[PDB]
Order: structure tokens, then C-alpha cells, then sequence
């Protein structure tokens, strides 16, 4: 018979067997998460190992189907997903060495501690000592010491491990018909076989560079504003023309500028929008929060949560005997089993993250009719973008007035809008240069453009060129500062955080084009609008069955990632910054250093 | 004044598998559907051919008491002119089907933690099903171009799969018990009228 007919039945069997095994593994992991016992750990390890062994055996079996004689797009996608060799192509000794290297790197990252001399006992881990010191202390010397000590007591144990990891991953990628590991990671956005909706693996770099170039001026103005505020904070440590030292950007690595908000408030006489008091006063619990979230999602036409979600999910910290992780997460075990794990507290932040996780659950519920191999977002940026759009819709003052939570006498003025847009930009704008820079450095290190003996020398060059961040203490080649970050030392892609930040702003305005919104884009709400809900559901229900270009076009009317809606969103703050920067200088000089 | 044995079928401890669905032939008694017509202890009742609104005055030759248990979302497939997994590999109803179907949830009974591998259903078949046909074969399904030699291997599968019913499924995956009462009438005195 035809090869596609010989593969259809194989796919059916794989689906019917993988559903049960994935359900077993997910159930075991959930039981571990909600109840930490030794038997739970053993059960979860056994289930995970069984699922992984079955997956590997099925992939080995599937590798025998010639893809060159199959034309159906869905079957081609499923078999291409199932036919990956992975790291098995590498030799057994090399594979064992790679696994040992990865485990050692993760253990060093998550186990090392830092302490000053003459205190060999009281040594702080990364949390909650280093993070709190970075995000709360205003002492220059203490911050510098913490930064340099964390980067000097860890990178030494990472540099040779990282070099061997780079070599092994590069040879593994080359053995699997790829140019290098960077190409292997870029292959997630690759689209082929569809006429008029194709995407090249090398086009991602070009698109990212174009988007960053057209973004640049807003980041320059924001950096000038932040630099002026920091200079006013530190009278004799920051030059009026220099870049920003790396040990003064809120957290350890300067990924987010959120913690800078307390030092960059435009109008400090008007308090922020904190509605914790109204949350506490009206006798409001976690169940009420989730019912409000469900009502908000119902108001746009999306279905409501089932009884199993209410019965099985854990929406409150158990306390007493049970010990559970409090990181919120939307679990999709499969077969109609959806749950949300979170330690709810009476706070507006929990109110927003409830909407985030419920959007995750709704998107998981949307594509439950797809085959097992296509039950995920179109690419690695769609899913969190759909998560964040719900929070953006629900954070507006109009929605908070639509739930009877704020006094109707509260009238929004331009000062509060400026404060809100600056707070949003200190998280959205302040991370795109960092993400792009780190991904570019890793890509070109894998490609081989940077020789080893020059790695650090290139890494801190872009900090002066792109991010505009300077080094407080000179660094030698033996350091491995970039490896100190979480994602790089755990073999994680780091470009998904870029495209997502754009994709959401493309979706938002598109939905607001069906909500008939009049006015600025920073106050649009999709509530009580069935057209926007239907437009969103059209994209959500597709899952991975179609190229992500088609999914993007089905909502925004464009076949490529774009950033113009982001600038449209930030136009008011952009104009305010342009007016305020009449005396401050836009730009920075790379040759400036604090130590000269 | 013989009451037809409808009482002992609904509340049986266990029902057979989907591909071994149980049948009962009922004749020469009195069956009253008004007991379940206005009581509502079930969840779903629907049917074709005969209107439930007091049409037991007619006479039928025999009553078929088909019974089995399936997945929830497959309850839609027990209907005339339907196509799917059940309608192609497990049970196929005639296009002009006359009779009634009652489906109700059975999560408190047929659901066990860590799975309830006791219910079997066919997944692969070489053809379709003629109306009112039985399948009790255990032959290995051939999908490739080589003999299977009676063992599972390349392009050789076991045609039966087990429902892993566990009390934490969604409403779609939860077990549903289905009873099909078929009123077969032909050229006969048709003593089974049910006054
Ligand atoms: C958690 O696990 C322990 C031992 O595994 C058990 O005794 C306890 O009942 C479990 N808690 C719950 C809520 O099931
Ligand atoms: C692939 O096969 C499916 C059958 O499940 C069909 O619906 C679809 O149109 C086919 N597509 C192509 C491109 O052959
Ligand atoms: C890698 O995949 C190709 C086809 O994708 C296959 O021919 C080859 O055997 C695989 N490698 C190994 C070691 O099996
Ligand atoms: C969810 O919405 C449906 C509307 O089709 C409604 O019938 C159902 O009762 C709702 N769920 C709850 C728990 O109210
Ligand atoms: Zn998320």
C-alpha cells in the first residue's frame, strides 16, 4: 500500500499509547508537586523513565519511514516531529560525558554560595540573599561586591564545562544534518512545503535585526531618562555621558528594569493603582478571584471551566503538614484533565496572574481536538503571548470599574497614565536589547565567529554597543560571566522572550479593531466583546496544525513579525520622553569606563 | 400479567466490553416505559421512530436490549447515519433505526484509580461493519506488505485497546453506560405490545 497509509495507523497507535503514558507521567509529577514524599519521588521517576523509554523506542521505530514520499502536510509534520534523532546520534561515551557535564553545570549553578572573608559559615545562596541584596540595597560597594563575588565564585567552575559543552553540542548538531547548534535552535521557526507561507531558518536573524533597528530610538530615550534618574541618585558615580554600570540595574544580571521604578517615578505625589485594600475589605477569597476570572473569560465568548477543574485544582496553600511549590502553573494532564497550581494570596498581583494562568488553561483547552503531536502553540512565543494579552485586557481601570472594585469618583488623569506606561516600559522595553544581545552572542559563539581566547572580550563589547552597559571591574579571559545566568547554563533557548514581546502587541490592537475602541491603545479592554473572542478563538483552536505565519495572518492580517503596534502603544510615553529629553543627551560612548 | 425484565438489566454489577456488547431478546411479557418516562434518574434519553409520548399502545414482535459502556464523547456515535471509531469498528446502527437509547454517567462505578483495564474496544479493522454484526476476532491486523507471522512487529498491531478509566477524567473521557432498546416488528401477531 501507499507509505502514508502505512504511517497513518502507526500515528494512531502512537497517539493512543502516548496519551495514557503522558497522563501517567503528568499525574505522578503532580502528585510529587502537591505532596513531597520519598515514595512520590520514586513513582514519578519510574513513570518519567517509562515514558522517556517509550518515546525513544517509538522514535527509533518511526525513523524508518521515508519522509520524501509523503505529501500530506499534517502527516509530514507529525512524522517530522517524531523522527528526530536527538542526542542519540552522538557516541555513547560522548553522550555520557555530555549528560555528566550538564548535570554538573546545573548543580554548580543551583548549589554554589557566596560569602565575604572572615565569615566561612554564613554564606548566602542565590535566593533569598543575593536577589534581595540586588533588589533592595542602595549601597554601591555592597552591590559591587555581591555582583563580582557571584560572578567570580561560579564562572570558574563553568568556563571549561561550557567549552566542552559547546564542542559536544556542536558536533551533535553537525552529526544531525545541521550547520551548528544555533541552526538547530533556529529550526523552530522554519517553515517549508507551503506555497506563499514559507520561512527560512536564516531569515530569523534578518527579521530580528530589522526589528531591533527600528525599535532603537525608543530604547535610547528610555536609557537616557533612566541614566539621568540614576545620576541624580548617585551624585558622583555615573558620568553624564557614560553608560550604565551593570551592578545597578535592579536584579543580578540586569534582565529587567522593574526594580528601578521606585527611583524613576514621574509624579511621586500621585500613588500607584493599588487595590489591595478593596480586595481585603469585601471578604474576598481565592474562589471569588477565580470566579471573576471565569466571568471575564466568559464575557468574550470563550467557554467556562469544568467541574473537574474546581474539584481537583489546588488554589490555596495547604500549610499544615503538606509542603508544595508555590510557583503558579497551568497543568494539562490530558483527557479533559486541566488544573491550576498556585498559592493564592489577597493581592492585585495574584489577581492578574490568575487571569494569566486561566488564559493558559483556555489556550490548552482550545486545541484539545488536535492529534497528540500537534497539541502545542504554533511556535515558542505564541503561548505566553496569549497568556499576557489577558492580563493586559484585565489590568485597565475600565475593567476594575466594571467589577465594582473601585470608587466611581476615581477619574483617570494624564499623570496616572504616564506612570502606568513608564512602569510597563521598564519591563517591556528594558529587556529586548538584553535578550537580543545574549542570543546574538550565543549564536555567533556556536557558529565559531568568536575564538575561545576572545569570548569575554566580545561579550562585553556588545554591552557597550547594544545594551549600553559598562563593567564596574575589569575582567580577564578566565571569567565566564555569561554562563552565570539561569537559561544559558541549563541549555535553554532564550529568543522566545523576544518574539513574544512583539507578538502580543500585534494581537492586542487586532482584537481592539473588533472591539470598536476609540482613543489610545493603553486603555483598550476586550471584555463584553464577542467578536474579539471569536477572532482569538480562531487562532487558538488551530494549535500546531498550521504554519505560524498562517496563524499570525488569521489575526493581525500580516505574514511576519512586526513591532509598529508596540510603538503605537508607547506613543504617549514616547512623546513625553521626547519633550523631557530636551536637555539630556541621547546616546552613549562605548570607551567610557568607571575605572578609566 | 408478566412484567418484562427491564429491572435487572439496568442495575447489573458489570457490563461486557464494547466489542462484546450484550444483547437480550425479550418477548411475551408486558413492558411499561412510563416508569422511566417521568422519573428522571438518568441523564440522557433520546430516540427515533416511535414517539415516547404514550405510543406504547402499538404492538411489536420482539424487544432487543442492547447494552454496553463506552467513552462519554462517543455517545454521539450511537445514532443512525453516523461515522467514527465506534460507528466503524465497534457498533453500527441502521440508517432507518427505530428504537430508543438511554445513556447515563457511571463514574462512581466503572472508574478506578490507576486505570480500569477491563473494557476493550477495536481500533484497527480491514473493512467496515454491516448493520448488527459481531466481532470476536483476535487476528493480527496487517498494515504493511509483509506477513505478520502471528506476532507484533513492523506494521503489525494488536487490534484491541483498553479504556484506562480513572475518576479524574474530563466529562468527555468519563465512562458512560448505554442501553439501546430496539422494538423489532415484522409480519407477525406481535404479542409484545406493552399496554
Ligand atoms: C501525602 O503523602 C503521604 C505519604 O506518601 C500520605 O500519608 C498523605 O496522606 C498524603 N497526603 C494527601 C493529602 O494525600
Ligand atoms: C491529509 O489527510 C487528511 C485526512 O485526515 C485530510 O483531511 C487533509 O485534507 C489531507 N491534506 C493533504 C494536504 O493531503
Ligand atoms: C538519524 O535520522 C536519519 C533520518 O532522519 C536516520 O536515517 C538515521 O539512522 C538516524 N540516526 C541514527 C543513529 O539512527
Ligand atoms: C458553563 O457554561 C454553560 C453554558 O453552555 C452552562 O450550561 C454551565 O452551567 C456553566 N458552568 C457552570 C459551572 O455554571
Ligand atoms: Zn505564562
Amino acid at each position: 500500500s501507499t507509505i502514508e497509509e502505512q504511517a497513518k495507523t502507526f500515528l494512531d497507535k502512537f497517539n493512543h499509547e502516548a496519551e495514557d503514558l503522558f497522563y501517567q507521567s503528568s499525574l505522578a509529577s503532580w502528585n510529587y508537586n502537591t505532596n513531597i514524599t520519598e515514595e512520590n519521588v520514586q513513582n514519578m521517576n519510574n513513570a518519567g523513565d517509562k515514558w522517556s523509554a517509550f518515546l525513544k523506542e517509538q522514535s527509533t521505530l518511526a525513523q524508518m519511514y521515508p519522509l520524501q514520499e509523503i505529501q500530506n502536510l499534517t502527516v509530514k509534520l507529525q512524522l517530522q516531529a517524531l523522527q528526530q534523532n536527538g542526542s542519540s546520534v552522538l557516541s555513547e561515551d560522548k553522550s555520557k560525558r555530555l549528560n555528566t557535564i550538564l548535570n554538573t553545570m546545573s548543580t554548580i549553578y543551583s548549589t554554589g554560595k557566596v560569602c565575604n572573608p572572615d565569615n566561612p559559615q554564613e554564606c548566602l545562596l542565590l535566593e533569598p540573599g543575593l536577589n534581595e541584596i540586588m533588589a533592595n540595597s542602595l549601597d554601591y560597594n555592597e552591590r559591587l561586591w555581591a555582583w563580582e563575588s557571584w560572578r567570580s565564585e561560579v564562572g570558574k567552575q563553568l568556563r571549561p564545562l561550557y567549552e566542552e559543552y559547546v564542542v559536544l553540542k556542536n558536533e551533535m548538531a553537525r552529526a544531525n544534518h545541521y550547520e551548528d547548534y544555533g541552526d538547530y535552535w533556529r529550526g523552530d521557526y522554519e517553515v517549508n512545503g507551503v506555497d506563499g507561507y514559507d520561512y527560512s531558518r536564516g531569515q530569523l536573524i534578518e527579521d530580528v535585526e530589522h526589528t531591533f533597528e527600528e525599535i532603537k530610538p525608543l530604547y535610547e530615550h528610555l536609557h537616557a531618562y533612566v541614566r539621568a534618574k540614576l545620576m541624580n541618585a548617585y551624585p558622583s558615580y555615573i558620568s553624564p555621558i557614560g553608560c550604565l554600570p551593570a551592578h545597578l540595574l535592579g536584579d543580578m544580571w540586569g534582565r529587567f528594569w522593574t526594580n528601578l521604578y521606585s527611583l524613576t517615578v514621574p509624579f511621586g505625589q500621585k500613588p500607584n493603582i493599588d487595590v489591595t485594600d478593596a480586595m481585603v475589605d469585601q471578604a474576598w477569597d481565592a474562589q471569588r478571584i477565580f470566579k471573576e476570572a471565569e466571568k471575564f473569560f466568559v464575557s468574550v465568548g470563550l467557554p467556562n471551566m469544568t467541574q473537574g477543574f474546581w474539584e481537583n485544582s489546588m488554589l490555596t496553600d495547604p500549610g499544615n503538614v503538606q509542603k508544595a511549590v508555590c510557583h503558579p502553573t497551568a497543568w494539562d494532564l490530558g483527557k479533559g484533565d486541566f488544573r491550576i497550581l498556585m498559592c493564592t494570596k489577597v493581592t492585585m498581583d495574584d489577581f492578574l496572574t490568575a487571569h494569566h494562568e486561566m488564559g493558559h488553561i483556555q489556550y490548552d483547552m482550545a486545541y484539545a481536538a488536535q492529534p497528540f503531536l500537534l497539541r502545542n502553540g504554533a511556535n515558542e512565543g505564541f503561548h505566553e503571548a496569549v497568556g499576557e494579552i489577558m492580563s493586559l485586557s484585565a489590568a485597565t481601570p475600565k475593567h476594575l470599574k466594571s467589577i465594582g472594585l473601585l470608587s466611581p469618583d476615581f477619574q483617570e488623569d494624564n499623570e496616572t497614565e504616564i506612570n502606568f506606561l513608564l512602569k510597563q516600559a521598564l519591563t517591556i522595553v528594558g529587556t529586548l536589547p538584553f535578550t537580543y544581545m545574549l542570543e546574538k552572542w550565543r549564536w555567533m559563539v556556536f557558529k565559531g565567529e568568536i575564538p575561545k581566547d576572545q569570548w569575554m572580550k566580545k561579550w562585553w563589547e556588545m554591552k557597550r554597543e547594544i545594551v549600553g552597559v559598562v563593567e564596574p571591574v575589569p575582567h580577564d579571559e578566565t571569567y565566564c560571566d555569561p554562563a552565570s545566568l539561569f537559561h544559558v547554563s541549563n541549555d535553554y533557548s532564550f529568543i522566545r522572550y523576544y518574539t513574544r514581546t512583539l507578538y502580543q502587541f500585534q494581537f492586542q490592537e487586532a482584537l481592539c479593531q473588533a472591539a470598536k475602541h476609540e482613543g489610545p491603545l493603553h486603555k483598550c479592554d476586550i471584555s463584553n466583546s464577542t467578536e474579539a473572542g471569536q477572532k482569538l478563538f480562531n487562532m487558538l483552536r488551530l494549535g500546531k496544525s498550521e504554519p505560524w505565519t498562517l496563524a499570525l495572518e488569521n489575526v493581525v492580517g500580516a505574514k511576519n513579525m512586526n513591532v509598529r503596534p508596540l510603538l503605537n502603544y508607547f506613543e504617549p510615553l514616547f512623546t513625553w520622553l521626547k519633550d523631557q529629553n530636551k536637555n539630556s543627551f541621547v546616546g552613549w560612548s562605548t570607551d567610557w569606563s568607571p575605572y578609566a | 400479567t408478566n412484567l418484562c425484565p427491564f429491572d435487572e438489566v439496568f442495575n447489573a454489577t458489570r457490563f461486557a466490553s464494547v466489542y462484546a456488547w450484550n444483547r437480550k431478546r425479550i418477548s411475551n411479557c408486558v413492558a411499561d416505559y412510563s416508569v422511566l418516562y417521568n422519573l428522571a434518574p438518568f441523564f440522557t434519553f433520546k430516540c427515533y421512530g416511535v414517539s415516547p409520548t404514550k405510543l406504547n399502545d402499538l404492538c411489536f414482535t420482539n424487544v432487543y436490549a442492547d447494552s454496553f459502556v463506552i467513552r462519554g464523547d462517543e455517545v454521539r456515535q450511537i445514532a443512525p447515519g453516523q461515522t467514527g471509531n465506534i460507528a466503524d469498528y465497534n457498533y453500527k446502527l441502521p440508517d432507518d433505526f427505530t428504537g430508543c437509547v438511554i445513556a447515563w454517567n457511571s463514574n462512581k462505578l466503572d472508574s478506578k484509580v490507576s486505570g480500569n483495564y477491563n473494557y476493550l474496544y477495536r481500533l484497527f479493522r480491514k473493512s467496515n461493519l454491516k448493520p448488527f454484526e459481531r466481532d470476536i476476532s483476535t487476528e493480527i491486523y496487517q498494515a504493511g506488505n509483509k506477513p505478520c507471522n502471528g506476532v507484533a512487529g513492523f506494521n503489525c498491531y494488536f487490534p484491541l485497546r483498553s479504556y484506562s478509566f480513572r475518576p479524574t477524567y474530563g466529562v468527555g473521557h468519563q465512562p458512560y453506560r448505554v442501553v439501546v432498546l430496539s422494538f423489532e416488528l415484522l409480519h407477525a401477531p406481535a404479542t409484545v405490545c406493552g399496554p
